[PDB]
């Protein structure tokens, strides 16, 4: 991930966890409870 | 279980660019409805008659 300077860390799809998802997404699905 | 498309890892690097040769004029079509009929229905020739 050489973007010249940019994190695209917390859109991008994490690999070290389950479902395979960003942070952002993670607390997106955590936040609402169906 | 679906296949949501061909898998297209694109070769990105930090200095290197693609740029098209060629065109291809492409028509595609769009439908849309816009109106329906226009129907009618009286209640008391309905319910009655």
């Amino acid at each position: 991930k050489d973007f010249g300077g940019f994190n695209f860390s917390q859109i991008l799809p994490d690999p070290s966890k389950p479902s395979k998802r960003s942070p952002i997404e993670d607390l997106l699905f955590n936040k609402v409870t169906l | 279980t679906m296949s949501l498309g061909a898998e297209n890892s694109v070769a990105y690097s930090n200095n290197s660019i693609a740029i098209p040769t060629n065109f291809t004029i492409s028509v595609t079509t769009e439908i849309l409805p816009v109106s329906m009929t226009k129907t009618s229905v009286d209640c008391t020739m309905y319910i009655c008659g």
